[PDB]
């Protein structure tokens, strides 16, 4: 609960939420402000509807995509950092967190999709989503798989559906949806014959497909860089490069922005201003959070220099400059969580690819 | 807050001005 | 280290504000400091001018900041910011020293804020001339230089 000189912060239960603590800690030490960070399920669904009623966190940590609709709805100060500490992240990462010419959160990190594959299983990834078919048929004579990641969250599909053409919108016009095009019923298609031929399965969320990865059963992983430390600590050889190409297009994972937004319901705004600016986004605050769950490439330029020399994050960097940065605008949860049924349905077969997609593009509206 | 401290910073000159031997 | 070094002046001057007041604070119930001494018989003499030249400024200072748990560490870092905007002189850390002093003395143990404020606002100071005083501090040589312009 937001009481008087103390910061609560809610982040995702798969980031770093323990260096979250330390830097926490450190901030308390010197100022004798207490932090508590919380990881509490669907927190992007919860902090609408608290913050709504002046409750909630101080602190909301979130990729970009979800801000531009917590603005619209006031629950955001604006955040009015002067020259020299804007000078410090990269333009671009601030362009994430400007809407209607608002800057509304603290940019943190960028975060892109990459294949992650495990080197003993398999040496040499392969190239293209084509010939995953094949390679899963040689695995599985030896009682393997090729490929498990979550297909619950349209993110880690998303890739493969915008390769050929699939899009969100379009500044950005809500009503050109390109949810059902041809490009994006191509790549749909793909992946539920993959699940017809067994190749994987509908069900299949973020803790089977970890799981299953970590623990040597299967070649090939789509994830981000919050999931290497896993990795890691599971010993599995492991890789990460550019995704698979479909039908010769690079695939274009959607791009995100990790972000700090304040709650504008909080009487401890400028508490948080000094936790961000000047604990959390340093070398050393940064460095915390990312030796607990690696944060990707960080907008901090000082740091982000320090780790460009990452293998793993250049792979980051191909797969993100190969996307496309996600919109902010209020509309994108609406696009969401339209083409998360879509998927589902679509892989479950409970519905087939075109009424699917059809569906969604109705509802992204 | 911002007057406060440029009241402050006034109040600072008025003493180095004085100690001055320069 | 460092922090430490101006701590050690900081507590000094607040140690005998808090006893003219009539307090006793834990960790301020004494003066055992003994040639670090005249640093603190420096900054009380010149501290005392500054303020009884402008005292009805800091007979209502709290009234005006109004400071609350919320509010009191950014308030402290604003007003330190703006003393120092323009640059830096003797006279200005004197200035700064008698805010953090009040502070720490009078708008600290307001109701709202109990007597745990004192040693974080003794801190604030601390760390402030630490990380944003400490290099001109030392390029008008150090506290002996202080020592000198003051007489
Ligand atoms: O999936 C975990 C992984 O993906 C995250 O991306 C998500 C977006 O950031 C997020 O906006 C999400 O949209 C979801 C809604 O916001 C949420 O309320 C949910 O209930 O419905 C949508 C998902 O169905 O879109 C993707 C996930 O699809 C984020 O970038 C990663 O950091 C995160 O670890």
């Amino acid at each position: 609960k937001i009481e008087e000189g103390k910061l609560v912060i809610w982040i995702n239960g798969d980031k770093g939420y323990n260096g979250l603590a330390e830097v926490g800690k450190k901030f308390e030490k010197d100022t004798g402000i207490k932090v508590t960070v919380e990881h509490p399920d669907k927190l992007e669904e919860k902090f609408p509807q608290v913050a709504a009623t002046g409750d909630g966190p101080d602190i909301i940590f979130w990729a970009h995509d979800r801000f531009g609709g917590y603005a619209q709805s006031g629950l955001l100060a604006e955040i009015t950092p002067d020259k020299a500490f804007q000078d410090k992240l990269y333009p671009f990462t601030w362009d994430a967190v400007r809407y209607n010419g608002k800057l509304i959160a603290y940019p943190i990190a960028v975060e892109a999709l990459s294949l992650i594959y495990n080197k003993d299983l398999l040496p040499n990834p392969p190239k293209t989503w084509e010939e995953i078919p094949a390679l899963d048929k040689e695995l599985k004579a030896k009682g393997k798989s090729a490929l498990m990641f979550n297909l619950q969250e349209p993110y880690f599909t998303w890739p493969l559906i915008a390769a050929d053409g699939g899009y969100a919108f379009k500044k950005y016009d809500i009503k050109d949806v390109g949810v059902d095009n041809a490009g994006a019923k191509a790549g749909l298609t793909f992946l539920v014959d993959l699940i017809k031929n067994k190749h994987m399965n509908a069900d299949t969320d973020y803790s089977i497909a970890e799981a299953a990865f970590n623990k040597g059963e299967t070649a090939m992983t789509i994830n981000g860089p919050w999931a290497w430390s896993n990795i890691d600590t599971s010993k599995v050889n492991y890789g990460v490069t550019v995704l698979p190409t479909f039908k010769g297009q690079p695939s274009k994972p959607f791009v995100g922005v990790l972000s700090a937004g304040i709650n504008a319901a909080s009487p401890n705004k400028e508490l948080a201003k000094e936790f961000l600016e000047n604990y959390l986004l340093t070398d050393e605050g940064l460095e915390a959070v990312n030796k607990d769950k690696p944060l990707g490439a960080v907008a901090l330029k000082s740091y982000e220099e320090e780790l460009a020399k990452d293998p793993r994050i250049a792979a980051t960097m191909e797969n993100a400059q190969k996307g496309e940065i996600m919109p902010n605008i209020p509309q994108m949860s609406a696009f969401w969580y339209a083409v998360r049924t879509a998927v589902i349905n679509a892989a479950s077969g409970r519905q087939t690819v075109d009424e699917a997609l059809k569906d969604a593009q109705t509802n992204s509206s | 807050t911002e007057n406060l401290g440029r009241v402050l910073a006034s109040f600072g000159d008025e003493i180095n001005d004085k100690y001055r031997q320069v | 280290a460092q922090e430490d070094n101006y701590k050690r002046i900081v507590k000094s001057y607040v140690g005998e504000k808090l006893r003219k007041k009539g307090l006793k604070i834990r960790g301020y119930e004494g003066e055992e400091l003994k040639p670090v001494i005249e640093i603190a018989k420096t900054l009380q003499r010149v501290g005392d001018e500054l303020e009884s030249a402008n005292t009805d400024f800091f007979k209502n200072m709290c009234d005006q900041l109004q400071i609350t748990p919320s509010t009191a560490y950014p308030t402290f870092q604003s007003i330190a910011d703006e003393i120092f905007v323009s640059g830096k002189n003797w006279g200005r850390v004197v200035a700064f020293l008698t805010f953090g002093g009040n502070f720490a003395v009078h708008c600290a143990l307001r109701a709202d804020m109990g007597e745990e404020y004192v040693d974080r606002v003794v801190n604030w100071i601390s760390k402030y001339m630490a990380v944003n005083l400490d290099y001109w501090i030392n390029q008008q040589g150090g506290w002996d230089g202080f020592l000198i312009f003051f007489e």
